[PDB]
């Protein structure tokens, strides 16, 4: 009949048989993270290439409908997702040649370890060993050398490749009627038709940037702070009104300042904030653990973890004999099938991964009525920040005392509370400019706004401006720092970890004003609030299926997003950062090098 | 009594075919089932007792799809494979049969169809495996709009409730 009844009739097929198709695949998957086989791993490619060629079958079928004659969004915006060209609209080599340069890319970062000058025979890789190196190492040249070593290293071999990448990606990007490859990232962050909640691959840059700002008075304190303290750490390596060594932020690229705590501490005479050993001490385990994250879920009205949960999931590593990969993580399977996997130990720290693993997990069955294709997070941003909430509920002292975990009378000095959000600011405060910054070059790289011959000059050019950090050594186009990177060296789109971070505090806000919370924001947990839960499950139940803006909208009240909350959340630091900075110059030179001597 | 051969029984058949048992003479208690929690679903529809006196329907269908045995209910099982009467009635009874019904690897015998032209009048039965076009033409897999009409559960012994494999036995009255 109509091409809409006949698409519905479609889609319908598509779903029934995609569902189980992929169950096949997270089976295989699943066997393999837990039972690390030859025999298992193997598995994990078949029905692994048997989706990828389902989907291609079903994709390149699926544009025979055509995009134009349509009406019930819902099928538009399936049907959309599944006619995704991607690889197709390239050559045969144009586009085998465009793998190859992504999986040497991933192996060369995975698999490149550096060479000791001091000491030839032992040479470590990123993780661990140099990550360890920036994480603790308190030598400004162990420190620079680590640094200096991956960028010139596996930074120079990347750069040829990741030149000859971002042009076939272009073409790629371009042939879609995208203005660029980044213009297809942006292209997440769309929505058409649905009037009043539109957006379009503009009006994300427009509102990354505009609300990049307010951060800065914020930030240029943070920094303004760090780099004092930092200055005692490293005296004389640092200038007082200068940006800030990159190798000396705690990590390797510098994305966190979390690691930079344990020299930037307000109140370094207050202790724990850790029952690590008072769980420990009450005969806690894995079960219990996780019995309570399902309690604290159960207290704002969402539903108890299903029968299959508890007799599917993996919440504890078998040690040996049978080896696992033991990165935290929700699976969502499909066929009312979820599952944690997570190699336990009964650490506060794990304790709280668990409120958020649990967190994906609930979102997964939320949406899960949903039909299979409209099964995820709003947008690439929602899933990690419902996930992100649910610590920051968990984390509250008065959770903590509220479930004997936390010693009765225990009372909250006002430095401890500062400790705490010095602690957050060095990690959500941190990487925000590092983020916004990274994207913005990768963007305008793609939008064929820095030559290649200007490429390591614009980085840092930026790295200055923006984030307030300077390179330890002067870097020509022989290397390509910001492949240095994971998620630019494998292909990410690394604006989400900008976007979900604002998001969580819209959601954590508008959940406390809802669980009508009287203190700092950040003193804020949900728990028990019934009332609260509802008004998240809102935006939960729906999927990828109403608009990103519509989705936010039930949460937050608002179609847009908005800074002010995680403004706030950092109200008590701010003014207090402030003060601090009284005597203190805030702001940087683009100017000053630690170099050229 | 012959109700042993019904529950009890072996091979259960996929709901788009169905069985229909004829039972007349032989008087039962309707005790034997009475007391059970073995079965999970058992809602009747009309009554409840022993009066001493008749149509049983068995087949297979995923958890969730058990609220489609029932009068009016929305549909592709309850358009398409099996429809029960607004009208007359008995009752309705299930029980989970992960165990048996479902493996490891995932069993796949049991069928539902979910395309058709038009919609069963209560207690009709379709057993056509005609591919399916939109508007009657004739087929050929998968010719863009042509697809087999039948669909396989595959049964996991690892789904949620809702898609584990459960039995059902429908006490039609007369
Ligand atoms: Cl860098
Ligand atoms: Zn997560």
């Amino acid at each position: 009949s109509t091409i809409e009844e006949q698409a519905k009739t479609f889609l319908d097929k598509f779903n029934h048989e995609a569902e189980d198709l992929f169950y096949q695949s997270s089976l295989a998957s699943w066997n393999y993270n837990t039972n690390i086989t030859e025999e298992n791993v193997q598995n994990m490619n078949n029905a692994g290439d048997k989706w990828s060629a389902f989907l291609k079958e079903q994709s390149t079928l699926a544009q025979m409908y055509p995009l134009q004659e349509i009406q019930n969004l819902t099928v538009k915006l399936q049907l959309q997702a599944l006619q995704q060209n991607g690889s197709s609209v390239l050559s045969e080599d144009k586009s085998k040649r465009l793998n190859t340069i992504l999986n040497t890319m991933s192996t060369i970062y995975s698999t490149g370890k550096v060479c000791n000058p001091d000491n030839p025979q032992e040479c470590l890789l990123l993780e661990p060993g140099l990550n360890e190196i920036m994480a603790n190492s308190l030598d400004y040249n162990e420190r620079l050398w680590a640094w200096e070593s991956w960028r010139s290293e596996v930074g120079k071999q990347l750069r040829p490749l990741y030149e000859e990448y971002v042009v076939l990606k272009n073409e790629m990007a371009r042939a879609n009627h995208y203005e660029d490859y980044g213009d297809y990232w942006r292209g997440d962050y769309e929505v058409n038709g649905v009037d009043g909640y539109d957006y379009s691959r503009g009006q994300l840059i427009e509102d990354v940037e505009h609300t990049f700002e307010e951060i800065k008075p914020l930030y240029e304190h943070l920094h303004a702070y760090v780099r004092a303290k930092l200055m005692n750490a490293y005296p004389s390596y640092i200038s007082p009104i200068g940006c800030l060594p990159a190798h000396l932020l705690g990590d390797m690229w510098g994305r966190f300042w979390t690691n930079l705590y344990s020299l930037t501490v307000p109140f370094g005479q207050k202790p724990n904030i850790d029952v690590t050993d008072a769980m420990v001490d009450q005969a806690w385990d894995a079960q219990r653990i996780f019995k309570e994250a399902e309690k604290f879920f159960v207290s704002v009205g969402l539903p108890n973890m299903t029968q299959g949960f508890w007799e599917n999931s993996m919440l504890t590593d078998p040690g040996n004999v049978q080896k696992a990969v033991c990165h935290p993580t929700a699976w969502d399977l499909g066929k009312g099938d979820f599952r944690i996997l997570m190699c336990t130990k009964v650490t506060m720290d794990d304790f709280l991964t668990a409120h958020h693993e649990m967190g994906h997990i609930q979102y997964d069955m939320a949406y899960a009525a949903q039909p299979f294709l409209l099964r995820n997070g709003a947008n690439e941003g929602f899933h990690e920040a419902v996930g992100e909430i649910m610590s920051l509920s968990a984390a509250t002292p008065k959770h903590l005392k509220s479930i004997g975990l936390l010693s009765p009378d225990f009372q909250e000095d006002n430095e401890t509370e500062i400790n705490f959000l010095l602690k957050q600011a060095l990690t959500i405060v941190g990487t925000l400019p590092f983020t916004y910054m990274l994207e913005k070059w990768r963007w305008m790289v793609f939008k064929g706004e820095i030559p290649k011959d200007q490429w390591m000059k614009k980085w840092w050019e930026m790295k200055r401006e923006i984030v307030g950090v300077v390179e330890p050594v002067p870097h020509d186009e022989t290397y390509c720092d910001p492949a240095s990177l994971f998620h630019v060296s494998n292909d990410y789109s690394f604006i989400r970890y900008y976007t979900r971070t604002l998001y969580q505090f819209q959601f954590q806000e508008a959940l406390c004003q809802a669980a009508k919370h009287e203190g700092p924001l950040h003193k804020c947990d949900i728990s028990n609030s019934t009332e609260a839960g509802q008004k998240l499950f809102n935006m939960l139940r729906l999927g990828k299926s109403e608009p990103w803006t519509l989705a936010l909208e039930n949460v937050v009240g608002a179609k847009n997003m908005n800074v002010r909350p995680l403004l706030n959340y950092f109200e008590p630091l701010f003014t207090w950062l402030k003060d601090q900075n009284k005597n203190s110059f805030v702001g940087w030179s683009t100017d000053w090098s630690p170099y050229a001597d | 009594c012959p109700f042993g051969e019904v529950f009890n029984a072996t091979k259960f058949p996929s709901v788009y075919a169905w069985e229909r048992k004829k039972i007349s003479n032989c008087v039962a208690d309707y005790s034997v089932l009475y007391n059970s929690t073995f079965f999970s679903t058992f809602k009747c529809y009309g009554v409840s007792a022993t009066k001493l006196n008749v149509y049983a329907d068995s087949f297979v269908v995923k958890g969730d799809d058990v609220r489609q045995i029932a009068p009016g209910q929305t549909g592709v099982i309850a358009d398409y494979n099996y429809k029960l009467p607004d009208d007359f009635m008995g009752c309705v009874l299930a029980w989970n049969t992960r165990n048996i019904d479902a493996t490891s690897t995932g069993n796949y015998n049991y069928k539902y169809r979910f395309l058709r032209h038009g919609k069963l009048r209560p207690f009709e039965r379709d057993i056509s495996n005609v591919p399916f076009s939109p508007d009657g033409k004739p087929c050929t897999p998968p010719a863009f709009n042509c697809y087999w009409p039948l669909n396989d559960y595959g049964f996991y012994t690892t789904t949620g409730i809702g898609y584990q494999p459960y039995r059902v036995v429908v006490l039609s009255f007369e």
